[PDB]
């Protein structure tokens, strides 16, 4: 292989676009 | 990769292997994991010869794993590369897995010790011992406080101070005892490069359980202030100001100050300055010409009879001379 | 990618030759020799080959230039001492670019007889660590005695025995 | 240019910028090359992009400034460079997180120190009214909590549901954060909007060492909720035999 | 700036700066330059006076070097050389690659060893960084005359 970085999907995975977003606000309410 | 010598041979251990407890990847994973995950058990030694277990504070290991930061003189904390946060799910899972692999292969009194992080050299500090009685009857406690000098590798150096309080604790009452930690009350001066091991031991009645607490207290030497311009021109004189205030109880004698730095000073130049009385400030001015372009560092070391090898640094960026004809 | 030489600029009396080395080459002191057909081998000079954090194919490759500068090129380091609650930063001069440090390091590495594994950073690091631990055990004496001027004098005293 | 900033390929990035590449090219997601360079830790690429004219206040689709990307990954030098070029240190995302919240979330101690050195609000609140101390207590980063507390962060700050950092520390079994907060004046008997004490939360979650420490420090197990329920009720409703036994042995 | 400290003159850590490299052996070329002044502009500069290629050649006042000869010394020259070498300033294994850096380090060590006063450093730096002329530009000028550096 050694050429996966030339493809769109592997480059999209490497760029990690999810790291530039605010995921959520951790609240975790204790009430059952 | 961590270079871990074995008494011998040397082994390279990935940091993630230590963090995830991958005991078996390299032969030195187990020792590096134990270096930052062990638990301390404290045993009381009696005059009768009995080694008895003590209720003890949790002495955490592998704290503030630090290295020099990138692009600055700041301190970078890399403990998260070595350990999960204490009490988290991942740390609990790693500890349980390591303990399982190892196994397969093979009271009414509470003490709370409050101590300062550092004690100034030839100075004073206040420590607090909190004794809380959970019993329904009053108690006669024996509060033993001991200060001992320890080397950097845990080797005992010298016993410095000891105190034995006799207190009466009311039932269901919190008592706070404040004790002055004074350098002058030490039986002998601590050796150089040593640390203070402050211990508090409480024994009550005949319960055979002793509450024990321990803290590591550093020795804080006077701050060596260096005043130097942030930017300097190459082949032009540069002036650096060194200020040191004598907060000690004795005058500073045989005073020697040395300056060194790569790209600033050839080897080092040692200077003598006059004796500094207590509550006085030493001001020394040094002029030198930077000759190398880049980010250079000036290191200043001060030696005297009270303390030795007191070093401080300051960084100056040396720029090339302006182009002309 | 491997050893190669190409003439980039040429004159009547001079050749400007660009010489490449493999990314997994054995480190150490090298001798560059030129052979002319029907003539004896001639020595052109000497050079030392080192690991390349700037080369992507190298095993010691670093992504960041700032990380490369800090972890290889910066001779002014900081060793943190003291306690956890009171960290005292100590200025330290690594001096890895001192003139004799490279020669001393290669001479120490020469104790290992597996020269074919010198292209592997893992083997070199392990051998150097073991040898330096042995030198620390042999040279460090029981207790100014605590005045330090960097790692270069310590290495010189550990290897030569003088200092 | 985004790829060049991602891999810090300075030569091809300079070639593209000289040929006329957009230094502030903003896709639909809002991720500029400056954002990628700040997130990846590429200091030299950040300097090059700022020299060529990158906008420093650009926001992504989640309103993340490059300072947020640098702070959440712990890049102290990039954060300092951005702050020296005029990056807003009090910029808030769609959830209200400031760069100090991002730094505290990632256990980036030196980044927190640098941000506090540049006059960051030590008690900035998110949409959930979570201070950076709340984030440190939730994530168990006792070093970040200690740095925040030493510089004046309020130990008894209240969230939307009245939760203190002590409550969150007791909820997530983070004993060291609890010890640091109790050293720095956190109220051991503080209650939430529902009257939940830290002992209530610790007993309900089953964290036995935290319950033991709180009872050793003098916390009263006789406290009651809005439902009048005691910590013994919380322990009995979750089947924590050891916590309930210790509560019975102490004062119940 | 309250105190200007005096030199300690201690060599406790002198051995820490001693390199382990073995120096090479070369037959060297030695060049002698004297601080002189020209006649056409009355400007002080450095002009080479003699060169050593294991034999001594001198430059006369015509732009051409003299015949090679063995180096012969007067009694007073060697006596004064010994006198100034005994209390001389040495900068061994100096990490400098420019004349300005060498001059700056030499003047700093001169001030440190009390060889010169701090008020003379600017004049000595001006003198040491003057233009170094050679035999090629001797005829381009009006000749060279002996010169003494003054306070101004």
């Amino acid at each position: 292989e050694e050429l996966q970085d030339d493809y769109e999907d592997m480059m999209e995975e490497n760029l990690e676009q999810e790291e530039y977003e605010d995921p959520d606000i951790p609240e975790s309410q204790m009430e059952e | 990769q961590i270079l871990h010598p074995s008494a011998g041979s040397c082994d390279l251990v990935p940091v993630r292997a230590v963090k995830e407890g991958t005991l078996g990847l390299t032969p030195a994973v187990s020792d590096l994991f134990a270096a930052i995950n062990a638990s301390c058990v404290v045993w009381k030694c009696c005059e009768d010869g009995t080694l008895e277990l003590t209720d003890s504070n949790t002495k955490y290991v592998g704290n503030n794993i630090s290295t020099k930061g990138v692009g600055s003189d700041r301190c970078e904390d890399i403990t998260q590369n070595y350990k999960y946060p204490e009490g988290s799910l991942q740390e609990k899972e790693v500890l349980e897995r390591v303990e399982k692999e190892k196994m397969e292969r093979e009271s009414p009194l509470y003490l709370l010790l409050k101590a300062p992080s550092s004690l100034p050299l030839r100075g004073d500090a206040q420590i607090s011992v909190t004794l809380v009685n959970h019993s329904e009857q009053e108690k006669a406690v024996q509060l033993a406080i001991g200060v001992q000098a320890v080397h950097y590798n845990g080797v005992l150096a010298a016993k410095l101070w000891r105190k034995k309080l006799h207190l009466t604790l009311s039932a269901n009452l919190e008592k706070i005892i404040t004790i002055g930690l004074f350098f002058s009350n030490f039986e002998r001066n601590p050796p150089e490069n040593t640390f203070l091991r402050l211990t508090a031991m409480a024994t009550h009645s005949e319960s055979n359980l002793s509450c024990f607490a321990q803290e590591d207290i550093a020795i804080c030497r006077p701050h060596l202030a260096i005043k130097m311009p942030e930017k300097a021109e190459q082949y032009q004189p540069l002036t650096a100001s060194v200020s040191l205030q004598n907060s000690l109880d004795a005058p500073m004698e045989d005073c020697v100050i040395s300056i060194l730095g790569r790209g600033l000073i050839h080897r080092e130049r040692s200077y003598r300055f006059r004796s500094v009385w207590p509550e006085n400030t030493m001001c020394a001015k040094f002029q030198f010409t930077p000759t190398h372009v880049g980010l250079q560092r000036l290191t200043v070391e001060v030696d005297c009879n009270m303390f030795q090898n007191l070093t401080n640094y300051k960084s100056v960026t040396v720029v090339a001379p302006e182009l002309s004809a | 990618k491997w050893w190669s030489a190409v003439v980039e600029e040429r004159d009547a009396q001079s050749w400007t030759i660009s010489v490449t080395t493999p990314a997994d080459a054995v480190i150490g002191h090298y001798s560059l020799l030129l052979q002319v057909s029907g003539r004896k081998q001639l020595l052109l000079g000497q050079f030392t080959l080192l690991f390349n954090p700037w080369n992507r194919e190298d095993a010691v490759f670093l992504k960041n230039e700032a990380q490369r500068m800090e972890y290889l090129l910066n001779q002014n380091g900081l060793i943190y001492l003291g306690t956890a609650d009171c960290i005292q930063a100590e200025s330290w001069d690594f001096g890895q670019f001192e003139g004799d440090v490279i020669d001393l390091s290669l001479r120490l590495l020469s104790k290992d007889k597996q020269v074919e594994k010198w292209s592997q950073p893992v083997h070199v690091a392990r051998v150097l660590g073991a040898l330096l631990h042995f030198l620390k055990e042999q040279r460090v004496l029981p207790t100014l005695l605590n005045k330090r001027r960097g790692s270069v004098p310590i290495l010189r005293q550990w290897l030569t025995g003088r200092g | 240019l985004h790829i060049a900033a991602h891999y810090e390929n300075l030569n091809v990035a300079q070639l593209l910028l000289n040929r006329g590449a957009s230094v502030n090219f903003t896709p639909q997601n809002g991720i500029t090359p400056l954002h990628i360079a700040s997130r990846r830790g590429n200091v030299i690429m950040v300097r090059l992009l700022l020299d060529r004219g990158a906008q420093i206040e650009t926001k992504t689709k989640d309103e993340l400034t490059p300072l947020h990307c640098a702070a959440r990954n712990g890049h102290v030098r990039i954060s300092e460079i951005l702050l020296d070029h005029g990056a807003p240190i009090q910029a808030k995302t769609k959830n209200g997180l400031s760069p100090i919240h991002m730094a505290a979330q990632g256990d980036h101690l030196d980044c927190v120190r640098l941000l506090l050195q540049y006059d960051a609000e030590i008690d900035d609140i998110t949409l959930d009214h979570l201070t950076p101390l709340h984030v440190a207590a939730h994530c168990g980063h006792h070093r970040v909590a200690k740095v925040l507390l030493d510089k004046g962060a309020k130990p008894n700050s209240r969230a939307l549901n009245g939760f203190t950092p002590l409550h969150i520390a007791c909820k997530k079994n983070h004993v060291r954060v609890m010890e640091l907060l109790l050293k720095t004046g956190a109220s051991i008997d503080a209650v939430t909007e529902s009257g939940l004490t830290p002992l209530h939360v610790a007993s309900f979650m089953g964290h036995l060492p935290i319950v033991k420490n709180l009872l050793q420090r003098g916390a009263s197990p006789n406290v009651s909720n809005v439902k009048v329920e005691t910590p013994l009720h919380m322990a009995a409703r979750a089947g924590h035999t050891e916590v309930a036994k210790y509560l019975l042995q102490n004062k119940a | 700036q309250m105190e200007e400290p005096a030199a300690h003159d201690t060599e406790a850590t002198a051995t820490d700066y001693h390199t382990t490299s073995h120096p090479g052996t070369h037959k060297v070329y030695v060049e002698l330059q004297e601080l002189v002044m020209d006649e056409k502009n009355q400007e002080l500069r450095w002009m080479e006076a003699a060169r050593w290629v294991q034999l001594e050649e001198n430059l006369g006042e015509n732009g051409a070097w003299g015949r090679p000869h063995l180096s012969h010394l007067t009694f007073w020259s060697l006596l004064e050389l010994r006198r100034v070498f005994t209390k001389g300033t040495v900068l061994l294994d100096l990490q400098e690659t420019s004349l300005a850096g060498v001059a700056n380090q030499l003047l700093d060590r001169f001030i440190f060893e009390d060889q010169i006063r701090p008020q003379d450093r600017e004049e000595l730096l001006r003198a040491l960084l003057l233009k170094h002329s050679h035999a090629g530009e001797l005829e381009a000028l009006g000749g060279v005359k002996p010169a003494v550096l003054t306070r101004s």
